[PDB]
């Protein structure tokens, strides 16, 4: 079946733990990989919007535009070596 | 089969031309090359010279070990990456961005409508297309609602 | 006329 | 159940083909039967154990999960741990592949010794693909350098004229450049107790260190794929190794440094990674727009191939240096695709031509398509395939990079798009003159190309073909496994 | 009239080769 | 004419004015073939082609936007 | 509809290729005629479903690339563009295939030759039709490689092999910047998709969207053979004219002009890339033209032809009038290929086949079809009012002083010394092959006959078209008003009022003008002072007759500098580089090396007490040295190795 991602945070676990750590980078990857999944319906809404809308997709799909420009720099697969290895707070 | 008289009447037509370079129902067996001794051994391979000496590109030995063992083993790579249920992970996303869907707007009506009728093999096929299916509210929720949680797991900022 | 013979039939 | 079955069939393999070959070399001055029709039975058993090779891994490939992260069928062998990943399945899968065609491709024009030929290439596939499922960097090694033995003997035994200078190149250029990897090898296993693939890379060493440590491992990347400007061992080994031994080098062994990039560099020294990529960049664009221009000035037929490979795996080097998902998928695409139509062009050249006329300077071929419309038709579409052409799974790897190169830097990695044309540069050239103008005065009519050769061309391009039409057959064993090569920190 | 196109050396000494004038096969 | 050693040369497109004793046996045998796959064509195009300008009414693009907002 | 309209052709060319040889040569002809003519019919069903009806055909096939947010599909789209892109394509395409079978009777290698030539119209049809850039780029390559294979096709000759090559290489260049193209797209806005980068084109850096058609406009150069990337051009006349009639017509020398007439989103919110587009027509009109009034061949005087059209089709792209454009491209694709088939009929009417119109002369009333096929389509390139070419090519001139910016002036100039080049190169041309007084033996005019029927069909169908068709599409492409939401023009953009109105009435006539009266002059010089065009008597004239003839020395430049420099950049790199500093510090440097230690450490060893006792007697003064002195012991020992 469906198996779902078991949510684990590497600010919450041990990397001792090689378990724990094993579910962190598992988590943070296929959250990422959900991100990706949104971006691509976003953008089926703007193709979709664009076709019908002809000389009207300036305004029909302005919002579905702006949105989708938004998401693209960072709705993208970014690995969990970075996360995993650096601290934000410090 | 060996045939050893068939070696015997083969070497002396071999035999009654002193001159070189100037049979078809013959095979051998496996226990051929391991069973026999050395004299009858010997007695093929003098002739196997001689008769190749008398002599396009067919027959060497390589196309039903190939045709056998090599092109259905390639059918059967060719058959995995098509008929195997294999969930990548992009795959993997797309079905749980729908479900993610469900289990946070279980009060919409109209929403678990749409997902009830999009079957499994049109999950990953949501926006224009040749199916005739209602995934316009589907788009309008996700459109509206971030369903990932990647900063549940970011509990560290700057 | 050029009158191209057939070939072999293949 | 993989790594147990594929080492224990092999060595069973190897000990039948002896005790049978071996044993009436007791001066029986004997005729025997297995050594008639130049060993016919021994080679078929020997290419009877390449495919069953196949079959191996085909069974745990069946039990791959696409959607599980981190290392499937885990193995304890020999003290070793092995396992297998999306990355590691496919090239595994490369090498098997190539094992009856090398053999298949060296049938009946070895002037003998065909058993000892058969094992060392049996050997050889095995040992290399033994190296993409071993789980640590002493095994790592192990494997990386164990396939100079076989390889240094069948050179030097196998070969072309010029066989010695070859032996000593392909030996020592891949011996003492693999030493200074050995060095940051013992310096894991000194400050971590351990050369794990996992627990390295859960490790952060000094930004110091990382930088000892990467350049010890990069020299002997570099030299292998190879770079510019340790590449001038390539050239020779392929001019004058058999042409088996050329299909397994470019096919499998060039693809160990893109795979050894993957396991040795990006999950253990992220943070230099980042920092070395500039450079990384810099040498392989010079890798690439040199090699291509060098490839214009050469006569001989087979050299020409092997400056080719050079070029295209500069573009491996940069795909996979990328740090987004695209230039990393893209990398791995073009290894496959190389595996395929590299060997091809050796094929054609190495094992076509010079089979018939025994020449590989370049003076003595045109308008080969009067006698040869055969031959010319493969020349030309795997011509077109080298020079990534759409339709084919070059095109799909050299894309991918080149767009992951742009993504990961904007300015100078977009230099990579001269490969579009400077590689049609070079191979058109050679094409445009084997086919063009009349029937060349210094060759003999003879046959076109055989059946056999028939059965070689095309299921190397069938792979080709499929890649680069439907690339989602490799994309979506490669999407979870190449993720985790990602080092990125967005806030 | 005609002449050599560029990068054509006027010398050369690579061991015991023959040495003889650069000629454009086209213009013959 | 001229010789053009058409006993072994067979290319696939012919090589140099070739036509085969027994052509108008396999012209028919391609014309039913091609026709077969020309009809087959089309019941695939009509089966998959679809108006992208048809698939959401212009009431759903503005829910669409609104939600996007 | 779809599917039958787009890889029917691609039947065709599998039957020809790999069939041809057990159905024989006339049923190979026809059969790929047979897969043109259903992608004919089906093409003009769509036109009236589309254009007409405002209706789009979508179908997608499968998946072709799905790395992260990077999805690619195998999808084609027929919208209002695509179909009018597939008419001139698809049509003209099947009556060159008409054309070619009576053409390429006496060929031995016709079902190969009819085999690629169905495989480049499948090319351009995937180029047309793809929704998204990589569909395209499938497309833009195999024009190329079936190019590449068309004009080499006679491969024993030596100039056509070469000639196929510097098409290719030159092509080749153009796909890789491409390529570069294509990749800053999806670094930008993370795809390649039709209906997603329109959608974003007024919200995107204005310095991005110039990186990516910069890249697309260098492309657009080398397929439509504009000032730099154009020497290919002329080469492609080693082809077969069936070749060059479909190549110069409807195909990949049009190309360029589809690639900025798809990209008009993304092009009208960069400028300065306008500005280098409108300047870049402008100079190869005026080049081109120039050029084919100096220049012998018949079929190198209508490549260049060719060349100075495409280049209208430019400017009109620069001055955003991407309807324009696409109307001349419609229209040019018709008489254009008349002069072609017309210009392959002549040379196939005389019996030495000469090409030269310079042994031409008298051939009015021996081929008086071919000369009417040809003298309509001339007046139709003229733009003579009435004709397809007037309603197509003289709003485009118009169109530059419309614009009323300097740019546009000087263009306009330009486009008016073109338009009055291109009626003076027409009149000369007829002058040397019908007109003048015989040159060629009497033995070919008592032999000098017209050609069959099947010859003749397609050229009088393209007669017709060049006649009336320019009038009846008029209003769909030029009308005010008209839906063409493919073609996007920004609002500050849209001069068609300007151009229509604003203009004095003496521009209006103008080129007419400089055509015709310009025309009877040469005429006139022609016929009764012919010993004015003695030109080499004058020194000038020698040099400016020689500079225009060789093609403004473009060629010689390219090969001479260019390309030779590029081959002794390897050459200098495989001497000083790869045979050598990587050899001295290789296997060469270090057997040298390797020699000189081991002689000395050869000579060290031999039986001897007296040697053996000194050494061991030295090695106790590393006892009494201080350590620090080790290095300078090191030196030492170094010194006495050499
Ligand atoms: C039947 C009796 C055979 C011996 C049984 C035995 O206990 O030997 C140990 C091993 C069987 O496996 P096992 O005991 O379950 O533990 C894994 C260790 N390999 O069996 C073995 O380990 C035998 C392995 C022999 C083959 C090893 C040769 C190495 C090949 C070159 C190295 C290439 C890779 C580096
Ligand atoms: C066969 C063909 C193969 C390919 C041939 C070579 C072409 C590829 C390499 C050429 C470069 C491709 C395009 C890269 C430039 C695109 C970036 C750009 O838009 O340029 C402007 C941009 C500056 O943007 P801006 O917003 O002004 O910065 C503000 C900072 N506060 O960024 C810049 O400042 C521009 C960066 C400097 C320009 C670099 C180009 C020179 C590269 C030379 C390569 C060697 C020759
Ligand atoms: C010379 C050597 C020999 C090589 C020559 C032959 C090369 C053939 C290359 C074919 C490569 C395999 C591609 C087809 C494999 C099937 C793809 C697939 O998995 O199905 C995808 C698509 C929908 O996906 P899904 O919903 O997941 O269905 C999976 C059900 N198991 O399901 C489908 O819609 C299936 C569609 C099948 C299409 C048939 C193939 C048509 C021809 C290729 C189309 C590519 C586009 C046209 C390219 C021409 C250039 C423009
Ligand atoms: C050498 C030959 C080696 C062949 C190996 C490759 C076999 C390809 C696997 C075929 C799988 C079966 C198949 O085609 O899928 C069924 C599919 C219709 O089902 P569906 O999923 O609804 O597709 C709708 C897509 N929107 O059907 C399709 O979608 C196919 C649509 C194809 C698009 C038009 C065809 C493009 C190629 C034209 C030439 C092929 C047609 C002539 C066939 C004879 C010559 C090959
Ligand atoms: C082919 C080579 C590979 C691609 C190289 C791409 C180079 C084009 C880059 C154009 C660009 O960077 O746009 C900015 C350009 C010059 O920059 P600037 O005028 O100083 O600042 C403008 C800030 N809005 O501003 C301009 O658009 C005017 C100058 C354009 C020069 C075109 C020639
Ligand atoms: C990026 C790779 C391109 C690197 C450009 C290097 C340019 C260069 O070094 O050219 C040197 C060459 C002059 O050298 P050379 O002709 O040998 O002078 C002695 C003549 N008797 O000059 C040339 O060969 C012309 C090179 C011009 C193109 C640069
Ligand atoms: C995976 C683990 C494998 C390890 C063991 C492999 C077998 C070793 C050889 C023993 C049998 C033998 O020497 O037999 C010789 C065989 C058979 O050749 P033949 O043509 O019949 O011999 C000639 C006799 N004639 C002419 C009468 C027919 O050829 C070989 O030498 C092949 C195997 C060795 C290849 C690599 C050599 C260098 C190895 C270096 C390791 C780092
Ligand atoms: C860090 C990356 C390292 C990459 C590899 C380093 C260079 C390898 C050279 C191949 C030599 C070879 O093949 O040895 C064979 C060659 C034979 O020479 P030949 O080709 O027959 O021509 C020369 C013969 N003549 C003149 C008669 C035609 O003998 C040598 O040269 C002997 C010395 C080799 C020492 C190599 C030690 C390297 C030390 C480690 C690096 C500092
Ligand atoms: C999307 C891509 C689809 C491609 C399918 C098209 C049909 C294929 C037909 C093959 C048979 C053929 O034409 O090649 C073979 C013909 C045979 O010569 P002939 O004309 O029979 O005369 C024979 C007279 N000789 C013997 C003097 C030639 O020419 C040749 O030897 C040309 C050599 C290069 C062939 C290039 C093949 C096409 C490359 C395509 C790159 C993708
Ligand atoms: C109405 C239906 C329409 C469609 C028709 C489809 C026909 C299919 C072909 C059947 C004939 C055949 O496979 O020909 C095979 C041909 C013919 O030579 P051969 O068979 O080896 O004979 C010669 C050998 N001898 C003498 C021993 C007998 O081999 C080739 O060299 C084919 C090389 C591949 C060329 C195409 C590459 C394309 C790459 C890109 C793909 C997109
Ligand atoms: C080689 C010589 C080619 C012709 C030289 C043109 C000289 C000139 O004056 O051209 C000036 C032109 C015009 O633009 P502008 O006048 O600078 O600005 C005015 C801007 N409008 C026109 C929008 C109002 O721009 C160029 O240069 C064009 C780009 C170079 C093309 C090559
Ligand atoms: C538009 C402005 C007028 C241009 C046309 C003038 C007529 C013409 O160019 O012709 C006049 C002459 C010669 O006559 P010809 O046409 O070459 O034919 C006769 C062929 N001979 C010469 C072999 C017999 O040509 C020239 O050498 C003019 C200069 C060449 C470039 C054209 C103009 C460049 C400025």
């Amino acid at each position: 079946d469906h198996v779902r991602s078991p949510n684990v945070s590497f600010d919450d676990i041990d990397y001792n733990n090689s378990q724990d750590l094993h579910n962190a980078q598992e988590s943070l990857l296929r959250e990422q990989w959900i991100r990706v999944s949104a971006l691509k319906v976003c953008r089926k809404a703007l193709e979709s919007c664009y076709k019908t809308s002809g000389p009207n997709h300036y305004e029909d799909c302005r919002e579905i535009a702006e949105k989708y420009l938004n998401m693209l720099p960072d709705h993208r697969i970014q690995g969990f070596l970075g996360y995993q290895k650096n601290d934000p707070s410090k | 089969a060996f045939n050893l008289q068939l070696e015997k009447e083969i070497r002396s037509k071999i035999d009654s031309l002193p001159k070189l370079n100037n049979v078809t129902n013959r095979k051998l067996s496996l226990t051929d090359y391991l069973f026999q001794n050395a004299a009858n051994q010997a007695l093929y391979v003098d002739n196997e010279a001689d008769l190749k000496e008398l002599d396009e590109n067919e027959n060497e030995g390589w196309e039903k070990i190939m045709y056998v063992g090599f092109v259905p083993t390639m059918i059967l790579i060719f058959a995995i990456v098509l008929f195997k249920d294999d969930k990548s992970i992009d795959e993997w996303a797309m079905d749980e961005l729908l479900l993610r869907l469900k289990e946070k707007n279980l009060s919409d009506v109209e929403l678990i409508d749409e997902l009830d009728k999009l079957s499994k093999s049109h999950v990953g096929k949501i926006g224009a297309s040749e199916i005739n299916k209602r995934d316009a509210v589907i788009i309008e929720r996700i459109l509206n609602g971030e369903y990932d949680q990647l900063s549940g797991l970011k509990k560290k900022e700057l | 006329d050029h009158h191209t013979p057939l070939g072999p039939a293949e | 159940m993989l790594v147990q079955n594929l080492i224990i069939f092999n060595i069973i393999g190897i000990v039948l083909l002896v005790l049978l070959n071996n044993n009436n070399n007791g001066i029986l001055n004997k005729k025997s039967l297995l050594t008639i029709k130049n060993e016919l039975k021994l080679k078929q058993i020997g290419l009877i154990i390449s495919i069953i090779n196949i079959l191996i891994i085909i069974e745990n490939w069946i039990g791959f999960n696409s959607n599980y992260y981190g290392f499937q069928n885990i193995e304890r062998f020999l003290n070793i741990y092995w396992g297998i990943d999306g990355i590691s399945l496919l090239l595994v899968l490369l090498t098997l592949i190539l094992g009856p065609i090398a053999i298949l491709s060296n049938w009946k024009n070895l002037k003998g010794y065909y058993t000892y030929y058969v094992i060392s290439i049996n050997m050889l596939v095995i040992l290399m693909a033994l190296n993409f499922i071993c789980l640590d960097l002493v095994s790592f090694y192990i494997l990386f350098e164990s396939t100079l033995a076989p390889l240094f003997l069948l050179i030097g035994i196998y070969g072309a004229n010029n066989k010695n200078k070859a032996a000593y190149y392909v030996l020592i250029y891949t011996l003492a450049s693999s030493l200074f990897m050995l060095l940051s090898i013992v310096i894991y296993y000194i400050i971590i107790n351990s050369t794990d693939y996992i627990y390295i890379n859960n490790i952060i060493l000094s930004i110091n260190l990382q930088s000892l440590l990467f350049i010890g491992i990069i020299i002997g990347i570099a030299v292998k794929t190879p770079l510019m400007p340790v590449h001038t061992w390539l050239p020779t080994v392929h001019s004058e190794s058999p042409l088996g031994g050329s299909i397994l080098l470019a096919g499998v062994i060039l693809k160990l440094a893109i795979y050894g990039v993957i396991r040795l560099l990006l999950p253990n020294l992220s943070e230099i990674s980042m920092m070395f990529t500039p450079i990384i960049y810099i040498i392989s664009i010079l890798t690439l727009i040199y090699s291509s221009l060098i490839t214009l000035k050469q006569t001989d037929l087979k050299v020409i191939i092997a400056y080719s490979s050079i070029s295209h795996l500069a573009v491996c080097m940069i795909g996979i240096f990328a740090n987004n998902l695209i230039g990393i998928n893209g990398s791995l695409i073009l290894c496959l695709a190389h595996g395929f139509v590299s060997p091809a062009l050796f094929i054609l050249v190495g094992g076509i031509l010079y089979d018939r006329y025994h020449n590989r300077l370049i003076n003595y071929y045109q308008g080969l398509s009067t006698f040869m419309p055969i031959f010319s038709i493969y020349l030309v579409v795997f011509s077109f395939c080298n020079t990534g052409t759409p339709l084919s799974g070059n095109f799909v790897g050299e894309f991918l990079s080149i767009t992951g190169a742009v993504i990961r830097h904007p300015i100078i990695g977009s230099l990579t798009a001269a490969s579009v044309l400077l590689s049609a540069c070079y191979q058109m050239k050679l094409t445009n003159r084997l086919t063009g103008s009349v029937f060349s005065q210094y060759l003999h009519i003879t046959n076109d190309v055989t059946n056999r050769e028939i059965f070689l061309l095309n299921w190397l391009l069938i792979p080709t073909i499929i890649i680069g039409i439907y690339p989602s057959f490799v994309t979506n064993i490669l999407n979870l496994a190449s993720s985790t090569l990602i080092y990125s920190v967005l806030i | 009239k005609s002449f050599l196109p560029h990068f054509i050396p006027k010398n050369y000494s690579y061991g015991d080769y023959p040495r003889l004038k650069p000629e454009n096969l086209q213009k013959r | 004419h001229h010789i053009h050693t058409p006993s072994y040369i067979k290319p696939p497109t012919g090589g140099w004015n070739f036509t085969p004793a027994n052509w108008k046996q396999n012209t028919v045998l391609v014309l039913v073939g091609f026709t077969a796959c020309c009809v087959g064509l089309y019941k695939l195009g009509e089966a998959g082609s679809y108006n992208p300008k048809l698939k959401y009414k212009e009431e759903e693009l503005s829910r669409w936007n609104q939600s996007a907002k | 509809m779809i599917l039958l309209c787009i890889f029917t052709p691609f039947l065709g060319s599998l039957i020809s290729g790999f069939f041809g040889r057990y159905i024989g040569v006339n049923s190979s002809k026809w059969i790929v005629c047979l897969s043109i003519f259903v992608s004919v019919v089906s093409t003009y069903i769509l036109f009236i479903d589309v254009i007409f009806n405002e209706i789009e055909y979508t179908y997608n096939i499968m998946n072709w690339l799905n790395v992260e947010y990077l999805v690619v599909d195998w999808s084609f789209t027929i919208d209002k563009l695509s179909v009018s892109m597939l008419v001139p394509v698809v049509t003209v395409s099947f009556l060159v295939h008409l054309y070619s079978v009576s053409y390429m009777s006496h060929d031995p290698h016709q079902q190969r030759f009819f085999s690629y030539l169905s495989m480049f119209t499948f090319a351009m049809i995937v180029l047309v039709t793809g929704d998204n850039y990589l569909i395209l780029f499938v497309g833009w390559e195999f024009i190329g490689v079936a190019s590449y294979l068309l004009i080499s096709f006679w491969f024993t000759r030596f100039n056509a092999v070469k000639s196929g090559l510097s098409a290719l290489l030159i092509n080749r260049f153009g796909d890789a910047l491409l390529v570069l193209g294509l990749s800053y797209l999806v670094l930008v806005t993370g795809s390649v998709n039709y209906n997603t980068v329109f959608a974003l084109g007024s919200y995107l850096d204005v310095n991005m969207i110039t990186v990516i058609l910069i890249c697309f406009l260098v492309a657009s150069m080398a397929k439509s053979a504009q000032l730099g990337l154009h020497s290919w051009l002329l080469l492609a006349m080693e082809g077969p004219t069936p070749v060059s009639s479909l190549l110069h017509a409807a195909c990949l020398v049009i190309a360029g002009v589809f690639l900025l007439m798809r990209s008009s989103p993304l092009l009208e919110y960069t400028p300065i890339v306008l500005l280098l587009i409108l300047w870049l027509g402008g100079l190869s009109t005026l080049i081109s033209g120039l050029i084919a009034m100096v220049s012998n061949d018949i079929k190198k005087i209508i490549a260049l032809s060719t060349m100075s059209q495409v280049g209208i089709m430019m400017i009109a792209i620069g001055v955003s009038c991407y309807n324009l454009a696409l109307f001349h491209l419609i229209c040019h694709s018709f008489f254009k290929a008349l002069l072609f088939m017309s210009a392959g009929s002549v040379i196939h009417s005389i019996i030495s086949e000469y090409q030269d119109i310079r042994m031409y002369g008298g051939f009015r009333q021996f081929i008086p079809l071919a000369y009417t096929c040809i003298f309509i389509a001339s007046l139709s390139l003229m733009a003579i009012p009435g004709l397809t070419g007037f309603y197509s090519k003289d709003i485009i001139i118009e169109s530059m002083y419309g614009e009323y910016t300097f740019s546009g002036f000087i263009i306009y100039w330009f486009a008016l010394i073109s338009a009055t080049c291109t009626s003076l190169y027409s009149i000369r041309l007829i002058y040397y092959t019908f007109l003048n007084n015989p040159n060629s033996p009497k033995y070919i005019y008592i032999n000098l006959k017209e050609n069959d029927i099947v010859l003749i069909t397609p050229m009088i169908i393209l007669t017709i078209l060049s006649i009336f068709g320019g009038y009846l599409l008029r209003d769909i492409y030029l009308g005010m008003g008209s839906p063409f939401n493919e073609l996007f023009i920004h609002p500050n953009n849209l001069s068609l009022i300007e151009t229509e109105f604003s203009l004095p009435s003496i521009l209006k006539v103008l080129p007419l003008i400089t055509g015709l009266g310009g025309g009877l002059i040469l005429l006139l010089i022609y016929e009764f002072n012919y010993s004015l065009f003695l030109v080499y008597n004058n020194k000038n004239l020698s040099k400016l007759y020689s500079f225009f003839n060789q093609k403004i020395m473009f060629d010689q430049l390219l090969n001479n500098l260019i390309l030779r420099s590029g081959l002794n950049i390897g050459w200098l790199l495989n001497v000083h580089i790869d045979r050598g500093i990587l050899q001295l510090f290789g296997p060469l440097g270090l057997w040298k090396l390797s020699t000189f230690i081991s002689s000395k450490l050869n000579k060290l060893v031999f039986l001897n007490i007296g040697f053996i006792l000194e050494i061991i007697v030295l090695s106790w003064l590393l006892i009494v040295f201080k350590v620090s002195l080790l290095k300078y012991i090191l030196l030492l020992i170094i010194f006495i190795i050499l």
